[PDB]
RNA sequence: AAACUUUCAACAACGGAUCUCUUGGUUCUGGCAUCGAUGAAGAACGCAGCGAAAUGCGAUAAGUAAUGUGAAUUGCAGAAUUCCGUGAAUCAUCGAAUCUUUGAACGCACAUUGCGCCCGCCGGUAUUCCGGCGGGCAUGCCUGUUCGAGCGUCAU
RNA sequence: AUAGGGUUUAAUGGCCGGAAGAGCCCGACACUUCUGUCGGGUCCGGUGCGCUCUCGACGUCCCUUGAAAAUCCGCGGGAGGGAAUAAUUCUCACGCCAGGUCGUACUCAUAACCGCAGCAGGUCCCCAAGGUGAACAGCCUCUGGUUGAUAGAACAAUGUAG
RNA sequence: GCGUGAGCCCGGGUCGAACGGCCUCUAGUGCAGAUCUUGGUGGUAGUAGCAAAUACUUCAAUGAGAACUUGAAGGACCGAAGUGGGGAAAGGUUCCAUGUGAACAGCGGUUGGACAUGGGUUAGUCGAUCCUAAGCCAUAGGGAAGUUCCGUUUCAAAGGGGCACUCGUGCCCCGUGUGGCGAAAGGGAAGCCGGUUAAUAUUCCGGCACCUGGAUGUGGGUUUUGCGCGGCAACGCAACUGAA
RNA sequence: AGAGACCGAUAGCGCACAAGUAGAGUGAUCGAAAGAUGAAAAGCACUUUGAAAAGAGGGUUAAAUAGCACGUGAAAUUGUU
RNA sequence: UGGGCGAGGCUCCUUCUGAGUUCCCUGGAACGGGACGCCACAGAGGGUGAGAGCCCCGUAUAGUUGGAAGCCAAGCCUGUGU
RNA sequence: GUUGACCUCGGAUCAGGUAGGAGGACCCGCUGAACUUAAGCAUAUCAAUAAGCGGAGGAAAAGAAACCAACAGGGAUUGC
């Protein structure tokens, strides 16, 4: 046959996905079976199916993710690989709120004397 | 021996399965250098560390 | 010089006592009521060499 | 063995009666599988792909 | 002493370790000889600076640690440019 | 007088010096600060139309998605695309995913692909037995919740 | 006690099933082969300080007395439960279902392991025929296994072995 | 050809892409030796030597070529504490079939445990898995600046059994004790005969059996004296309630 | 990332190459050798002697005095004249 | 002594950039020798059948196409004493 | 007596969190040698160094005087 295009594939919903995900698996097992003692075109169908599986199945997987961070907004607790990976030291700086944070008496003086702007002449 | 374990019965296999020389069609590439397998193992020849 | 054979005997690696063959060791009964203001019999089963 | 024995049912409609298996020496699984005697075996290797 | 007692070897010290996959784990002591197994530590001593760089980091695949320079250029950012399609 | 030993030249041998070359080393200067229980460094086994190694990847396995570029890949074969649009490539970039068995390694163990327990679903007459699939069960410490022990101790 | 009569632990003993339908040994016909078909027989005793393995009853030696656990059964005790049209917790006979995971090829040595090697060295066990003879002694043979160690011609000295 | 000399210059042959003169600057700057370092090659020399384990011979076939390939016929040896038939440790495809120039088999080679391409190891019953031995390592605790040392029931609040609820989440007894690893020769539930492949079988095929675990029905047994009869006895038989 | 009065395959890092690789040791550890045909494979069709490896003709090329034992090819040692 | 706007400027990535294959000799092949020209804020470096500024990639100069997120800041508009 | 508090000490696969390993050229601590030099050698020297062990960052550490001075007085720390 051909490819399974990539293009087509994202206007869909899960049922037919998983349907020709169906399909796709079946007859990648039956061409294998034949493949013996015989050689032509057909070897290029088994490098053709697999990819296609390939294709679908992140469509699938990449459909629920999206649907699922959907579900989670404002939730205080949400699963573990949904949360942002940037590193395990950037995880426990200080939030920017509490890091500015300052004392009353401290907060006293820079409001009556901040940092003035002049010039001085020749 | 006849008792063996899983671990070395998987191990014997891949010492097995790296043993044969290099199809021919690879000394026809360009900018090709290789001439012959350099690791070739034989059971009188090499003990491998089981 | 090195250390001389009686030292070595407090390592107690080789020269440990052999206490397979050794069932109990010997004792009395705990102190107990009875046997403090009273008495208590018991039968003798066998006599056995240890 | 027992996960062969659901996978034929499902993928071939055929019962079994025993399986046995070994590992062969470059490391893959070979696997015995004896019909029952009311099924015929030479045909479904015929009409199932399988070379004859 | 020599050949004729050299006959009666057919026995193993040491055998394949989980950790290292070196034929350095004694028998009977049950510790890797190169690694340290089961103790938490890796051995390492600055009496040999070739056995360190042996097994230093950038020896293997580096599967995870090798993709973090490029992460670190971009600034950790998440999401997908403008309008892509999915 | 030949043969044999010894010296030199011409051509032919043995061997790899010399001359010329270099996608590699070595030293100095300049810019930057980014590993890991959200499973690191290291180890093992696997994956290609025809592969043993090196390189790359993980049962979605010599790659998948997305963005950019705009016609290849090449040892052979095969087809693919052909720019209408529905887009070649071991291309470049990289913000979404997959990621087997292990390892600080975490149900108990391991010189064994060993032996258990808890919850849910599907089969076989089944709350108890057997099989398949999915999710869980390590230790030290902090804060809070809940159920308790003690004539330590207060009041009717 | 002797004697007479009984009960019981222990078959690798006798007979019957399984089982002659099998295996083995002869004879007579068939023929490119796919192929064979059909006849008979497969018994009866003796012997022993014989060899080997196993079981039983006695005896000798010790200032030496010669492992543990999982697992399985009987008994003492009397908790609970249960019928008169059926009930039944009957260790009796027959019948229904299921039994996952890894090893299994070959050598074990004057060539497959260790001695730098296809090295006169070293490396733990099972089975064990006939004759001579006190005998697993030495010498000859049967089943089974080898005929493999660079070869051809001559016969001085000096050697190594007899 | 020039110079006392280290050296400089030209002719002829071979070869194929860079290189010199003159004054200053700079250094990892000149070899016959160090039983010098790495690589290569000689005389000795076609020499020493290839001599333990009794031994070979005739014809035919294959082939470019046969003492050491194959068949047949003679002659010999090992002589059941074997040169026989099977295993434990260790080796890891050496096992079987077809084919083959060089290299290896210290002579030859059509042959091979060598080279090239394919193929081969089936278990509820045989082992591992289960239990403990000498011994090793966690837990409670105490040492040590620390990597870690001691400790195995010890100055510890250390466990498991039953029942019923529409539904898990509610009740009720007992309590001296409370971990894992460690044997292919110890302890241990159960399979025997015949046939079959170029190469495996107590496994595959045919026939005839057995053990453990889990479910359930018929036959027979017992009981209106509610949980069986017989023998003086040792005890007998197809069954014949039994929790802490 | 940019540079040098630095080394030029027995030098420069142990590694310019499938190098911490092949190999040795029970083990901790020890640890090499090995770059260059031509501008382009155009890597020798066909005939003849041989059991075969290969030889003799004849071809490709500016050159085979460049033939996958491949640029230049010194000395020790060897053969023929 | 509170709040809110904010031109304009600076960092990063990405589009594009001058001039001979003129004539003759040697050669297997001019990138060599001879004659005549052109570009240059560009005669650094590399490739192409031998020493190439003008055959090709790049090189020098300020600008130019498009896009993303943070900074800095001229100067304005508005509350007010418990 | 009944019932309700307080203090100390525990259970749980209770709700939510956190520590280990790698690297260690440079940086903060602990521990700690001998060869060697003295023409011998023991205090001394090599050295408050190598090896061993614990803990961090892009820098670490130090730091706003119980200081230096004796002057007509200087004024946190670090480096040349
Ligand atoms: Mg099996
Ligand atoms: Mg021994
Ligand atoms: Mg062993
Ligand atoms: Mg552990
Ligand atoms: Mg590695
Ligand atoms: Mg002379
Ligand atoms: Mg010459
Ligand atoms: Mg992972
Ligand atoms: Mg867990
Ligand atoms: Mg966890
Ligand atoms: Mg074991
Ligand atoms: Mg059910
Ligand atoms: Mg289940
Ligand atoms: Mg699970
Ligand atoms: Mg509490
Ligand atoms: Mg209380
Ligand atoms: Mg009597
Ligand atoms: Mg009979
Ligand atoms: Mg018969
Ligand atoms: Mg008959
Ligand atoms: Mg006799
Ligand atoms: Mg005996
Ligand atoms: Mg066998
Ligand atoms: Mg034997
Ligand atoms: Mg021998
Ligand atoms: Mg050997
Ligand atoms: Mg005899
Ligand atoms: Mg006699
Ligand atoms: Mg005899
Ligand atoms: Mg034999
Ligand atoms: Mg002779
Ligand atoms: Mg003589
Ligand atoms: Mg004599
Ligand atoms: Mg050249
Ligand atoms: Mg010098
Ligand atoms: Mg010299
Ligand atoms: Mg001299
Ligand atoms: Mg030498
Ligand atoms: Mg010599
Ligand atoms: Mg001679
Ligand atoms: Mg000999
Ligand atoms: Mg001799
Ligand atoms: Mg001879
Ligand atoms: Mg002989
Ligand atoms: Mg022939
Ligand atoms: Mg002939
Ligand atoms: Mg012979
Ligand atoms: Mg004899
Ligand atoms: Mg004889
Ligand atoms: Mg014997
Ligand atoms: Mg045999
Ligand atoms: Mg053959
Ligand atoms: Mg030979
Ligand atoms: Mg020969
Ligand atoms: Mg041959
Ligand atoms: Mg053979
Ligand atoms: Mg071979
Ligand atoms: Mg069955
Ligand atoms: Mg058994
Ligand atoms: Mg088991
Ligand atoms: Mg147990
Ligand atoms: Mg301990
Ligand atoms: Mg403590
Ligand atoms: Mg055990
Ligand atoms: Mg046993
Ligand atoms: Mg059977
Ligand atoms: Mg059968
Ligand atoms: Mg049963
Ligand atoms: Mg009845
Ligand atoms: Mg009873
Ligand atoms: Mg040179
Ligand atoms: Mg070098
Ligand atoms: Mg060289
Ligand atoms: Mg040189
Ligand atoms: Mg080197
Ligand atoms: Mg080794
Ligand atoms: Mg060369
Ligand atoms: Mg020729
Ligand atoms: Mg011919
Ligand atoms: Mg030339
Ligand atoms: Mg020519
Ligand atoms: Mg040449
Ligand atoms: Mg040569
Ligand atoms: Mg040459
Ligand atoms: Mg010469
Ligand atoms: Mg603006
Ligand atoms: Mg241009
Ligand atoms: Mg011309
Ligand atoms: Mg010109
Ligand atoms: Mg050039
Ligand atoms: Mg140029
Ligand atoms: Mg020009
Ligand atoms: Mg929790
Ligand atoms: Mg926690
Ligand atoms: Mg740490
Ligand atoms: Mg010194
Ligand atoms: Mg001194
Ligand atoms: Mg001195
Ligand atoms: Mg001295
Ligand atoms: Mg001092
Ligand atoms: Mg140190
Ligand atoms: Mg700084
Ligand atoms: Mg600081
Ligand atoms: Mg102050
Ligand atoms: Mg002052
Ligand atoms: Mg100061
Ligand atoms: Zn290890």
């Amino acid at each position: 046959n051909g490819k399974v295009k990539a293009g087509q594939l994202w206007s869909k919903n899960k049922e037919e996905l998983t349907k020709i995900l169906g399909e796709l698996k079946t007859e990648l097992s039956q061409l294998r079976i034949q493949k013996i003692s015989s050689s032509g075109a057909k070897l290029n169908k088994i490098h053709d199916l697999r990819k296609s599986i390939a294709r679908v199945l992140t469509v699938i997987n990449a459909k629920q993710r999206a649907q699922l961070r959907l579900f989670y907004k404002n939730k205080k607790y949400l699963p573990l690989d949904l949360r942002p990976k940037l590193t395990r030291a950037l995880r426990r700086r200080l939030s920017k709120e509490d890091a500015s944070r300052v004392l009353e008496k401290t907060k006293k003086r820079l409001t009556h004397f901040p940092q003035r702007k002049y010039a001085v002449k020749a | 021996p006849s008792h063996k374990t899983f671990r070395i019965k998987q191990k014997l296999a891949k010492a097995q399965k790296q043993n044969r020389p290099i199809p021919q069609w690879i000394r026809l590439r360009t900018g090709n250098t290789i001439r012959y397998n350099a690791k070739r193992r034989h059971w009188r020849k090499t003990r491998l560390g089981l | 010089g090195r250390v001389i054979r009686n030292q070595r005997k407090g390592r107690g690696s080789v020269f440990t006592a052999h206490t397979r063959l050794r069932k109990a060791p010997a004792k009395f009964r705990p102190l107990d009521y009875a046997e403090r203001h009273g008495y208590i019999r018991g039968i003798v089963k066998e006599i056995i060499h240890d | 063995k027992a996960q062969i024995k659901q996978a034929l049912k499902k993928l071939y409609d055929i019962d079994t009666v025993k399986i046995n298996t070994l590992i062969r020496p470059d490391g893959t699984k070979k696997a015995f599988a004896r019909l029952t005697p009311d099924v015929d075996a030479l045909d479904i290797a015929a009409t199932k792909l399988g070379l004859v | 002493k020599g050949t004729s007692s050299f006959g009666k070897r057919h026995n193993k010290t040491h055998g394949l370790c989980r950790r290292c996959g070196r034929r350095s784990l004694h028998n009977q002591k049950k510790v890797c000889a190169s690694c340290g197994y089961p103790a938490a530590k890796t051995r390492k001593y600055n009496w040999s600076e070739k056995a360190k760089r042996r097994k230093v980091t950038g020896t293997g695949r580096m599967r995870y640690l090798s993709t973090v320079p490029r992460r670190f250029k971009n600034g950790f950012r998440t999401g997908v440019p403008k309008g892509a399609r999915g």
